[PDB]
RNA sequence: GCCUAAGACAGCGGGGAGGUUGGCUUAGAAGCAGCCAUCCUUUAAAGAGUGCGUAACAGCUCACCCGUCGAGGC
């Protein structure tokens, strides 16, 4: 049979267990095969979390691996230089982040997102940036999404 | 009349009243993903609204009056189930076609019925022993344990079309990951040109 | 620190049984 | 008096989605141990979740929408 399975691993310290390991090892697969290979293409990556698949073949040995998009509070971080991020979101700043530099964001995620505007996947990732304690452009990002609505920055698209 | 039911007939109306072909789709059972999915592909070649079944009704009556167009009022006959307006300029039978690609495999769960043949294949299943093979003792899957694992012994039929699969013989089928329906946007009737076009008709193909 | 299907983070968790 | 045939109460069936396993914390902590936040998107609608549940997931449920029913509800 062939079983594909996703699991997010932090990138290039991908280990032999858990979550990687519970993972796979029911398809009969050598479990640091599927290791190295992760550490290989997450190399840049280092130190984030990121879904990667593990298409398998359990019946004649075979695996193949596709590294994914990391998550939207990890793609925040690292434009950030940050591990870990507010323990009391809208309590602390930890935390701050320029208009275009959120959009560089969005059209990285724009194309899992439900949003098919730019200036929408936009105001989905400012949403994220509530939940951290992150603030745009100087200021609470609910503010950036009323802003954005009134045409307040607009000349950052089309 | 509660103020958003008028404003409601309103939108319906406008998009009645925009294009040259109405149709009426069954939007029932479509999980939400596949919905998003298909509103997303079909975004730019048509639109579509959901709305309670009255008012797409009124809708449709009130847009015929305004047009002078008895035979869309006759549309509305068709208006059931999880009816929603969509409204396009593509010759119906494009539209039935475009909508058909855009189904998708589901399990079949308790109490409805085949639209086709099931059916099981076999070789190894993946599970340990237990309770699964003392679950296709009930439905006549033919089932023992082969190198550890659970198998069954057959590729038989369990059902034919026009009779019922029983609500556990379902999901037995939903654990072996058995998909045989269809589902999506699901045209109730079309109409265009002083026509209105139904299922049957939009089905025929070139023999 | 132990157990056979249990956990996320150190390595235990669960299979045949 | 207000809501209600442009569809009441109750039941039943379907949908109950995406960023996202929100941040933190934790061995784990994914709506549902705890702390903080509680936005945005597709929408007919759908809480950063009401209760079960699971080691965590899963699953069941509930809000909410649509259907069915058809005369009452506060
Ligand atoms: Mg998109
Ligand atoms: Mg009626
Ligand atoms: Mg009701
Ligand atoms: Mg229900
Ligand atoms: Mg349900
Ligand atoms: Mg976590
Ligand atoms: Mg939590
Ligand atoms: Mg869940
Ligand atoms: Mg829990
Ligand atoms: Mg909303
Ligand atoms: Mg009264
Ligand atoms: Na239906
Ligand atoms: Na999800
Ligand atoms: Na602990
Ligand atoms: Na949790």
């Amino acid at each position: 049979a062939k079983e594909v399975v996703e699991v997010l691993v932090t990138g290039g310290r991908a280990t032999a267990g858990p979550p990687l390991g519970p993972a796979i090892g029911p398809l009969g697969v050598n479990v640091m095969q599927v290791v190295k290979e992760i550490n290989e293409k997450t190399k840049d990556y280092e130190g984030m979390q990121v879904p990667v698949k593990v298409i398998v073949d359990t019946e004649t040995r075979k695996f193949e691996i596709e590294v994914g998009i990391p998550p939207t509070t990890a793609l925040i971080k690292k434009e950030l230089g940050i591990e870990t991020a507010a323990h009391e979101p809208r309590h602390e700043v930890v935390g701050n982040l320029t208009l275009e530099q959120v959009i560089k964001i969005a059209k990285m995620k724009k194309d899992a997102m439900l949003s098919y505007t730019l200036k929408n996947a936009v105001k989905e990732v400012l949403g994220t940036c509530g939940s951290m304690g992150v603030t745009v452009e100087g200021k609470d990002p609910k503010e950036v999404q009323k802003e954005i609505d009134a045409g307040v920055y607009d000349e950052y698209f089309k | 009349m509660a103020p958003w039911k008028i404003e409601e007939v309103k939108t319906l109306k406008g998009l009645i009243k925009s294009k040259p072909v109405v149709a009426i789709v069954d939007m029932m059972d479509v999980p939400a993903p596949q919905l998003q999915e298909i509103r997303d592909k079909i975004r730019d070649k048509v639109k579509l609204r959901m709305s309670r079944n009255t008012l797409i009704i009124r809708a449709l009556k009130e847009a015929a009056e305004e047009l002078n167009n008895p035979k869309l009022a006759e549309l509305a006959n068709y208006v059931e189930r999880g009816a929603a307006i969509l409204v396009t300029d593509m010759n119906p039978f494009k539209l039935y076609k475009l909508l058909e690609e855009n189904k998708s495999p589901a399990p079949v769960r308790g109490g409805q019925i085949a639209p086709c043949d099931i059916k099981v294949e076999k070789g190894s299943t993946g599970m340990p022993p237990g309770p699964f093979l003392g679950e296709l003792k009930s439905v006549g899957i033919p089932a023992a344990i082969e190198k550890g694992k659970i198998a069954i012994k057959e590729d038989k039929v369990v059902v034919k079309k026009g009779e019922v699969v029983s609500p556990k013989l379902a999901a037995v089928l939903d654990r072996l990951g058995i998909k045989p329906i269809k589902v999506g946007l699901n045209i109730l009737a079309v109409y265009e040109d002083g026509i209105i076009y139904t299922p049957d008709v939009l089905k025929v193909d070139e023999e | 620190i132990a157990s056979a299907s249990c956990t996320t983070x150190i390595c235990t968790c669960s299979c045949s049984s």
